[PDB]
């Protein structure tokens, strides 16, 4: 690997200078390399390696939603032929986001996964697995797409479980990820009240356990709180 | 689009 | 090149896409390759190529500018020492702007400027490579400086005795020419009295052939004109 | 900075 003879606090540093100059493929490229080495990540590593990712792979959805649409208004009657280019280039903006995809998934499943042990690493990188499998499923449509989606709710099950079993309501990892599988029942799953109840209970039980939280906590909780009841509100 | 995090 | 095999057709197709999907080093990846067919390009076309590295080495320089800001803070007494990492991911980014400068003077010099006769596209031409030399001078602290600033100045020159010879005072080539002629004498030369001086008698000789314009090339003169007011603006 | 085209 190309950043296999940097050290990894410079890989770190470089990771959070790159953020600061909104280079989010760069920062990508060095939080791998820090992966990489082969040690567990600190809570602010993890942060810095979902932050380059989701930016990354982000900015590939918006664009491929953008040639997607342009693909299926070429496909409606009266619309001329215009040759095969939409459709190619749409089919390279998806691989390329699929080549990310497959490049967290790879970096969760050797070796962060099985290395993490506590609740607030296990289930970071749990919900990590079912984003980037829900990322997979955004853009499939073949003999494989059942079992991608699978994989995405098997992964937010299991960090569900463990978030519910293990973390406090109010926790933002247990917020977040509650917020992001009930994204995918209602986008992907076609669950739509599945999608709302998850929303709805989570919202509520954060609610009733606010009064145990410093400043602080109670700030980092109701972010997260206001966007499930965005989507409620965009829901219903 | 929904509010992910 | 990775393009060679595609039709030059196709490649403008989805430097158009590229653009809708603000997918901008593809975009000018796939006008590279359409340059590189060897035949002359439209108004159109040019606008395509300057648009996608405009908007690619835009990126770069901004995150150039952060880094420097950060390295220079690096220097001042009393800042910790924190080793080689902030040089070096500066120089990884300014490498990689000098680079895209080049591949876009490379595309001028082989062989766009020689083949374009008409005042319109070899303005066109000639500013653009002005333009990236200008961003070569904003990072070049050797050897080299004084020249590439002159190969900067020199290339604005010979597209400003076309431009005035040639075209009319409101028209948009000329007056973004002079714009970015008028920025190289302030941030580049050091010249303020001639940047002022250029962008006040570009502005008023335009306002004085407005009466000779349509609605919609009156829009056009008049957007750029606003540019050079804010530029006098700020600088006096 | 300063407007550029
Ligand atoms: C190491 C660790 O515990 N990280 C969790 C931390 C919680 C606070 N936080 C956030 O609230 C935001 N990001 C995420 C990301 C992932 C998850 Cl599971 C929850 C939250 C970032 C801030 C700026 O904005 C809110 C809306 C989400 C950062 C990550
Ligand atoms: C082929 C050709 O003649 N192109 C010129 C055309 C003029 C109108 N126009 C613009 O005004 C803007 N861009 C530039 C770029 C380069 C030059 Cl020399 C002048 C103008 C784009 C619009 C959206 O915004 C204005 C401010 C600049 C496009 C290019
Ligand atoms: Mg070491
Ligand atoms: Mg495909
Ligand atoms: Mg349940
Ligand atoms: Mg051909
Ligand atoms: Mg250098
Ligand atoms: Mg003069």
């Amino acid at each position: 690997g190309a950043m296999g003879s940097m050290e990894r606090a410079s890989l770190i540093q470089k990771a959070k200078l790159a953020e600061q100059a909104e280079r989010y493929e760069d920062m990508a490229a060095f939080m791998k390399g820090a992966v990489e080495k082969g040690e567990e990540l600190s809570c602010e590593e993890r942060n810095l390696l979902s932050v380059a990712y989701k930016n990354v792979v982000g900015g590939q959805r918006a664009a491929w939603r953008v040639l997607s649409s342009i693909e299926q208004k070429s496909n409606e009657e009266g619309s001329e032929e215009k040759g095969p280019e939409v459709r190619e280039y749409r089919e390279k903006v998806e691989t390329e986001l699929q080549g990310v995809c497959d490049t967290v998934l790879g970096l969760l499943d050797s070796h962060l996964i099985k290395e993490a042990g506590d609740a607030e690493s296990r289930v970071f990188y749990l919900k990590m697995k079912g984003d980037y499998y829900r990322y997979l499923a955004e853009v499939a449509t073949g003999d494989d797409k059942k079992r991608i989606i699978d994989s995405a709710r098997s992964a937010y099950q299991e960090a569900m479980d463990i978030s519910k079993k293990e973390m406090p309501p109010t926790n933002p990892i247990r917020l977040g990820l509650a917020l992001n599988f009930s994204v995918f029942h209602y986008e992907i799953a076609n669950s739509p009240e599945e999608a709302i109840s998850l929303a709805k209970t989570t919202f509520d039980e954060a609610m009733a356990d606010l009064h145990t939280l410093s400043e602080d906590s109670y700030k980092d909780s109701t972010l997260i709180m206001q966007l499930l009841r965005d989507n409620l509100t965009l829901w219903t | 689009f929904p509010a992910t995090v």
